[PDB]
């Protein structure tokens, strides 16, 4: 609740 | 004195810092969270020494700064940041320094303090906070 | 520029400028 | 494979990779910037050997990434990156490796690629990147 | 085609669209949340008529989108966007339109679509996405 | 009071309140900018009369706030925001309402005011501000 | 949740 | 300037 995020994206390649 | 900024990091794990109960804050040091992992800043200093150190160990991840307050004011002749309060979602930690001058505060609603950036001479001439999700 | 932005508020202090 | 997950920073200066133009991507490892220092983060090897190398050095903070492109196929039964293309501001970085089977590309108007997090074995399983202003 | 572009909004409510199983992708009109209220957004429109409308509801704050996907190719001599598929944390809406051509996806890991923007001429020619925490 | 919370919008501008040199800050409505667009916010009324009505219109897009600063005090027992002040990169707007009481400021280096919320009652009892890039 | 979020400070006033 | 951006990802489609 403490640690910043950050957007992420993906994966790609294997499912 | 001389500017530091440490940029912004993932969160806070420790706040290293000095001061003098006549004058103002004189050392600061971060350790800041780093994608899980701790990240030691440097240690900006005062330029004179003499100070009481202050270790403030939070419980990372539970516990996060949810206000920063101080004081500004005249020390021979220089304004500076004179008394530091952190105020987390478990305990407070301060005054240090000296409660004296002009109040300042910072509370934050929803949102993180990631990195800190300033000066410091003899003492703490002035500070900004990076803010982040 | 390739460098990641942040907000930053502040300096509470000597006047910077 | 092995996961592995660098986290988020502040930019990228950097990526070391190792490609064969036979099977698909091996080696990855970057450099990104942490607040005006390099991060040598860890190098993600390849459970094989065999590879060739490459070094991908950005005019960091001039230039930056605004695509990665690929393509995924099928190699020894896995499915694998088997080419990757990195696009800039002011140059064009590969194909490397196998530009062959079904091609993805994440292209970016605004924002800047700043962490990846994925999976290696014989060769990249998968990964995804963490966006940041 | 005719540029368009509806911004960042707080979220998505509702996304109408329609399409021709013959072509490819012909409107799109987004209703967005804007601080917990809805926002219709413009009603982006094909320059021909003759397509299949459809209603895409979110039981919005609870459920959001989490990858997007489909297919562009050529129509007619022009690369469009041919199909497209929603898929959130509660359901799959899709595929709409045909399935012919190239596929691409962009999956989230963590982050939401807030706002779109593209072109449509006789069909929709591109389209990017706004992407916030 | 009443609480508000207009939320967050794309930047300011305008800014529309009230105020009366004996007491403090009363009615509190801003136009906010909405992807290009002004926006009329709702205005956050005082339950009674007798204020001044004062318009801060900003040259958006190249005039935007970088500190806010006023002063919160007592007022017939009731703890208020007496008087506001809204330095932009071009211009000073204020002190509005009564100069007396415990200081605060919020000077932002990097960084945009999109959004306000807070409480008005016969005056404005506190106010909170959104802040993004 | 699917609603977006932002940094907010404050508040200043009473509490 | 005065206006807040956001991370935009894309075009996919024609370029
Ligand atoms: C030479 C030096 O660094 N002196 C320190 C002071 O710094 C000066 O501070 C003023 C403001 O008070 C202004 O910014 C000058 O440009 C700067 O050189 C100051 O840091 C004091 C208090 O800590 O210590 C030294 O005197
Ligand atoms: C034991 C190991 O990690 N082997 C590697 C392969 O991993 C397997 O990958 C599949 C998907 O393709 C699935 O995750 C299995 O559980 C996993 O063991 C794979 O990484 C290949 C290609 O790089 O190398 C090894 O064979
Ligand atoms: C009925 C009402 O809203 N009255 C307003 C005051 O509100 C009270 O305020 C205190 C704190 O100062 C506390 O929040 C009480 O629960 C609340 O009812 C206050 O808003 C004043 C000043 O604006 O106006 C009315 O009297
Ligand atoms: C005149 C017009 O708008 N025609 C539409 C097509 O637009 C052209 O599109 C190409 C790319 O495919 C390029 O941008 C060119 O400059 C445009 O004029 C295109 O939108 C087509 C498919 O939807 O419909 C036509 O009406």
């Amino acid at each position: 609740s403490g640690i910043s995020q950050t957007v992420i994206v993906g994966p790609w390649g294997a499912k | 004195g001389k500017a530091f900024d440490d940029g912004a990091f993932t969160g806070i794990r420790e706040i290293n810092l000095s001061y003098n109960k006549e004058t103002a804050i004189g050392d600061f040091q971060v350790v800041y969270d780093l994608n899980g992992s701790p990240y030691v800043g440097q240690n900006h200093k005062s330029f004179i020494t003499g100070f009481t150190p202050v270790k403030i160990s939070l419980d990372f991840p539970s516990e996060y700064i949810m206000e920063v307050s101080g004081y500004t004011g005249n020390v021979s002749g220089y304004v500076v940041v004179r008394s530091l309060t952190f105020k987390t979602n478990k305990k407070t930690y301060g005054p240090y320094g000296v409660t004296s001058g002009t109040p300042f505060n910072l509370p934050i609603e929803n949102g993180l303090i990631v990195g800190f950036k300033g000066s410091i001479g003899y003492w703490l001439d002035y500070f900004s906070m990076y803010l982040s999700l």
